[PDB]
RNA sequence: UAUACAAUUAUCAUAUUAAAUUGUUAAGUGUUGAUUUAACCAAUAAAAAUAUAAAUAAUUUUUAUUUGUUUUUAAACACCAUUAGGUAUAUGCAAAUAUAAAAUUAUAGUAAUUAUAAAUUAUAUUAUAUUAUAUUUAUUCAUAUAAUUAAUAGGAUAAUAUUUGUAGUUUUUGAUACCAUGAUAAGGAUUAUAAAUUGAAAGUGUUAAUAUCAUAAUCAAAAUUUAUUAUUUAUAUUAAAUAUGUAUGUGUAGAUAAAAUAAGAAAUUAAAAAGGUAUUGUUGCCCACCAAUUUUUAUAAUAAAAAUAACGUGCAGUAAUUAAUAUAUUUAUAAAAAUAUAUUUUUUUUUUUU
């Protein structure tokens, strides 16, 4: 600050200190999980 | 100089004498320097580890209705998880000395195991109740460890002792069975424990943890028992024991156990450690 | 304050420049007062209306004695003019009077015909130093 | 501390003090008064 | 916080000094009233460029068509009255209504200063070279 | 709590054990992490890789570099083993070893004096028990050639002068 | 240094 | 935990020193007290949470 | 005034059973020129390697012998002076720490002691994992005035008070314009993620025992010199308390400000060994010359020594601004300084055939 250096970006609490672990990132899709679940199930037979 | 004066405080009805001469100080160089600490009835005790002398009727009567201090101890300890209570790591302290405190005796009798080389056959009762005397004496502080260690490598064995080791041993290091069967009889035969196994147990681990040791039963002998300059409890020998720009000004922010709360006067802005700024919804 | 020039120099504090309230300033001091403008001529520094009556000091309302200096608010009338009577005002160092009286004044308040700030500076109230930073400022010859 | 001493009504400090009732104690009314009717005094106004 | 000191006496013969500057100054602020006063008059008789913004519509559109046909043949007259002053020129495309909504919305004016230019003007130049001795606050010539 | 035990934790101010006196600061250099002397693990690898990236351009080596980087990953569990057991060591050689500061330096000359002195009596006594400390006087880059008959061309025993 | 007496 | 894990109301924060008391001294009660017998996630009654009452009776 | 060292280990000057002394080797020219040094100046540059055995132990060497000073530069280095030169290392003379001693100083009458070592004194490149400073935005910063701080006193719907209209000057002195102790500010630098705060004690006008020049206080309409302040930048511009006339100049010197927090930025870190003549400790102590005086005497430019609290030079010493200590020789305002040897009461940096 003032008229010394600037700390270190490391030197600061952490910028997502206060978002959730499950929010990043984001897992989305778990819709197509189980299709392709079966899929490769399916493709094994194959 | 311009030197500042300070008028007397005398006794008062509210402003006693004790008080007095350990909250005023009329010497003004002697101001804002730190504070200090002092103990009262049960603190006390437990810093001055005053042992207890046996007494008439109630000490007996004490000694009598004490129960196992060992449960007791880890009872109240565990009674830290109760709605109306927090758990303490002083009461865990607690504990952890109780059970912990077999090392004074639980270390000698390592010693006499294996830190010597040829102790006569230890079945036998001579030697045996030598060994018994002597732990008797390390507990209830009649002894020196060291002193007692040197009784019991010194005591009398039997006439001509290293010409009937020629006999046995070739360079003079017996079997270490007998040495650790008869340290745990002497303990489970004197009283030490309230229950039976944690002798044999304790005497069993400490070995075991030690064996993987560089040279492992030889010590240096200024370390190896009492004496004036010590090691460290981590290092001792059979012992059990072997944002960030902001955190000089965070110093109370976090969950923090107090002792003394902090107080206006002598904090501007510090909330209060239950307190949380930023919620989350929950439901 | 650093210098007193007032009593109040001994009271008050400045606090470095301190921002106040809109229009609130503890101390009014009109350097604005008389600030030309032909086009805004009798709406500036004057009265909102025109049918509005003049002040409570242009007129004597009590038995007096006789006054020193009247009133800043007060307004030059076409009497202030003809008459040919002192009319003062409490300015500073000491006092300003209307001595030439003109036609061009009436109808506006005194506030606005007597400059608050002179170009005109006492090199005799100024200190060395105060001096020294009138010249840094290009105010002052040297 | 001062030339102006502390009013013991509007100071926490002195209200919730150990000599007198704290805050976190039950409030209610500690003991009752009857003055006037014990010992009543007769009307005399200075006015006549 | 310290003891402020003591400020200085007044001066000799400064009350004198103070007495006659703030006379002339008043005598002198006569005369730039005056002036002043003749210049703001002078500006509001004389005519000014154009107020519109040519670059845009509906303005752009050849002189022949759109609205200067209408202010040629409908408005001419009062936009020569009120010496393309931008303000009543304005207000006259308001209340002329065959522009209708346009005015404030689609068009485009010229800003303040450009706009109160003396008719004729050439360089923007011109700007800058109005008298500064007056005090009309831009509305001189 | 560090009273008695004069050495304080680790890391620590007055951490350091002792060896005949003086202190113990260069560990690290002993099992050659970070020394000028330090063990390199893999030379060879880095050394083929970067006569590959030398000879020519128009065909690239990543043969080389997966070796190498294998050899690499390699290396850091290496490391951090040896790191453990010198923290052991240290532990050891505080136990069984160090004398916490407690006895004379042996490092510098004056604390061998003692046996200086033994050298200085024998150079005496060959003297006829006469001059302690005394030496030959230097004498010349070429004395020995320089110098007429009759003048001492070598430097003398002291007595003998 | 030297003047560090005073 | 800063102190016992206990409905909030039970707690006061004191003036002039920075911590909470209890407005009773040292009595707790537990969770349990605060609502009905065998109340599911103590609550008032356990078919809806706050919201869901609050919309519900609308 | 008299009134009981040690003799097992004690550092400055009275040595003593000892094998030495003597060795003729090395090195030197091609050519056109910035070497050495923190920096100056003179001005060819290369060089001088070998010896063990043996000598018997003690009893009358103490006026004897013996403890780093040395011919020859037509030979250098080195050192001293500064371009001119001096000197450049055991054939004269020369006992001398290696301890025989009785409290410090002092030529053996001076002052009353002295000397001494381990407490304490913040920076000498030791290691992955527990995860990022090199981004963005800013910088024309001004506002104070017209003197008297000293005590109580009740009214309708009340069982009767003119107490309607209650009348005893004058002996004290500080918060003042003025010396007159206390107490809360600002100021990011390593207790991290979970159910959690990015603001601190080291003190910023107003506050409680030192008094002994003075009425200085806003109730309007007022006088810029003060480090410590984010202002509106081009379509449309002064209506209610009176409310700012000035600086358009190629977003343009030097120098500066702010931020990792509901926002959006991602890759070049520290630990462990150290000294004090001071003693709440470097703003600590001390050292010589340079005046007065006091006192003893073995009177050397100007006697010596001891007490000593001025004045003036400096900065010698406490590893202390080129480390100190002892001897030697030289030098000199004064501590002292240069060189030649020994040495740590100076701090350490460490190849078991590479
Ligand atoms: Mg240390
Ligand atoms: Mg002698
Ligand atoms: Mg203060
Ligand atoms: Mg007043
Ligand atoms: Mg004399
Ligand atoms: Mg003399
Ligand atoms: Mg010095
Ligand atoms: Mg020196
Ligand atoms: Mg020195
Ligand atoms: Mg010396
Ligand atoms: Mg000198
Ligand atoms: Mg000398």
């Amino acid at each position: 600050r003032r008229g010394k250096p600037r700390p270190r970006a490391g030197m600061f609490p952490d910028k997502y200190r206060r978002v959730p672990m499950l929010l990043k990132p984001q897992q989305g899709g778990q819709q197509y999980f189980n299709h392709f679940l079966i899929r490769s199930t399916n493709d094994r037979l194959t | 100089a311009k030197r500042r004066v300070i008028v007397p405080i005398h006794p008062t009805p509210n402003f006693p004498a004790h008080f007095i001469k350990s909250a005023f100080t009329t010497d003004p160089l002697k101001e804002k320097q730190k504070a200090r600490f002092s103990s009262g009835g049960e603190a006390m005790r437990e810093v001055q580890d005053i042992p207890k002398n046996l007494e008439g009727e109630r000490s007996r009567r004490d000694l009598a209705s004490r129960g196992d201090t060992e449960f007791q101890a880890l009872v109240e300890f565990i009674e830290g998880a109760s709605y109306d209570q927090l758990i303490s790591g002083r009461r865990f302290k607690k504990v952890y000395d109780v059970l912990s405190e077999n090392d004074d005796m639980f270390i000698w009798l390592c010693h006499t195991a294996m830190s010597v080389l040829n102790p006569g056959d230890m079945r036998s009762r001579l030697i045996y109740n030598h060994l018994r005397i002597l732990a008797e004496s390390v507990a209830s502080g009649e002894m020196t460890q060291r002193t007692a260690f040197r009784f019991f490598e010194s005591a009398v064995r039997s006439p001509a002792y290293r010409e009937i080791a020629k006999r046995q041993l070739e360079g003079g290091a017996a079997t270490r069975l007998a040495g650790i069967s008869a340290a745990a009889d002497v303990m489970r035969r004197m009283g030490l424990t309230r229950r039976p196994m944690s002798s044999y147990f304790e005497l069993y681990q400490r070995i075991v943890e030690r064996s993987e040791a560089m040279t492992p039963w030889g010590f240096p002998p200024l370390f190896q028992f009492e004496e004036r300059l010590s090691l460290e409890p981590r290092l001792k020998f059979f012992s059990r024991a072997s944002g960030h720009v902001m955190t000089p000004h965070t110093t109370l922010h976090g969950r923090r156990i107090f002792w003394i709360p902090p107080t206006w006067n002598r904090a501007g802005r510090f909330l209060g450690p239950h307190v949380t700024l930023y919620p989350g919804m929950t439901p | 304050l650093k210098i007193a020039k007032s009593a109040f120099g001994f009271y008050l504090a400045r606090r470095g420049q301190r921002k106040y309230p809109f229009l609130r300033r503890p101390h009014i001091k009109n350097t604005h007062s008389m600030n030309p403008s032909a086009p805004y001529f009798w709406s500036f520094m004057t009265a909102k209306s025109q049918m509005a009556f003049l002040p409570e000091e242009n007129y004597i309302t009590g038995d007096w004695t006789g006054k020193f200096f009247v009133s800043k608010r007060q307004v030059y009338t076409l009497q202030h003019a003809t008459s040919g009577a002192k009319v003062r005002v409490k300015s500073f160092p000491s006092i300003f009077e209307f001595n030439s009286p003109s036609r061009w004044n009436i109808g506006k308040e005194m506030n606005t015909l007597t400059k608050p700030r002179m170009d005109l500076i006492d090199e005799q109230m100024l200190t060395k130093k105060q001096r020294l930073d009138y010249v840094r400022a290009g105010l002052l010859p040297k | 501390v001062g030339y102006t001493p502390v009013n013991p009504d509007t100071s926490p400090m002195v209200a919730y003090s150990q000599y007198h009732w704290h805050y976190n104690l039950p409030q209610g009314m500690e003991r009752p008064h009857s003055v006037n009717r014990t010992f009543a005094a007769p009307f005399q106004s200075n006015h006549s | 916080w310290a003891k402020p000191k003591k400020r200085p006496k007044v001066g000799q013969g400064f009350h004198e000094k103070a007495q006659k500057w703030r006379e002339e100054y008043l005598l002198d602020r006569h005369r730039a009233l005056a002036d002043s006063l003749r210049a703001y008059v002078e500006f509001s008789t004389s005519k000014r460029v154009e107020p519109w913004d040519a670059r845009f519509k509906p303005f752009d559109r050849i002189e022949k068509d759109g609205v200067y046909v209408l202010m040629r043949y409908m408005m001419e007259e009062k936009l020569q009255l009120c010496n393309y002053h931008h303000r009543p020129v304005k207000r006259l495309f308001c209340n002329i209504g065959l522009m209708g909504p346009q005015i404030t919305t689609k068009a485009r004016w010229k800003p303040y200063r450009f706009a109160t230019n003396p008719a004729g003007t050439s360089k923007a130049e011109r700007m800058y070279q109005r008298d500064k001795t007056v005090y009309t606050h831009g509305h001189n010539d | 709590d560090n009273l008695g035990v004069r050495r304080a934790g680790r890391g620590e101010i007055d951490s350091s054990p002792s060896h005949s006196g003086s202190p113990v600061f260069t560990q690290a250099k002993l099992i050659g992490l970070s020394g000028e002397e330090q063990l390199t693990m893999c030379q060879s690898e880095t050394m083929a890789l970067r006569l590959c990236m030398a000879k020519a351009g128009k065909e690239t080596c990543e043969r080389e570099s997966r070796a190498l980087d294998s050899c690499l990953g390699r290396v850091g569990h290496l490391r951090r083993a040896m790191s453990e057991a010198c923290w052991e060591f240290n532990d050891w050689f505080i136990q069984n070893v160090s004398d916490n500061h407690t006895k004379p330096f042996q490092h510098r000359p004056h604390d061998w004096r003692h046996f200086y002195a033994q050298e200085k009596l024998v150079r005496e006594r060959q003297q006829n028990g006469h001059a302690y400390g005394r030496r030959p006087k230097q004498f010349s880059f070429g004395a020995r050639y320089v110098k007429t008959d009759g003048y001492g061309k070598r430097p003398r025993l002291p007595y003998n002068k | 240094y030297i003047e560090r007496g005073k | 935990l800063v102190r016992p894990d206990v409905p909030e109301d039970q707690y006061v924060d004191s003036w002039y020193i920075c911590t909470s008391m209890t407005h009773h001294m040292g009595d707790y009660r537990p969770w349990s007290a605060s609502a009905p017998p065998n109340a599911f996630r103590f609550r008032p009654f356990n078919e809806f949470d706050a919201k869901g009452r609050e919309y519900v009776q609308y």
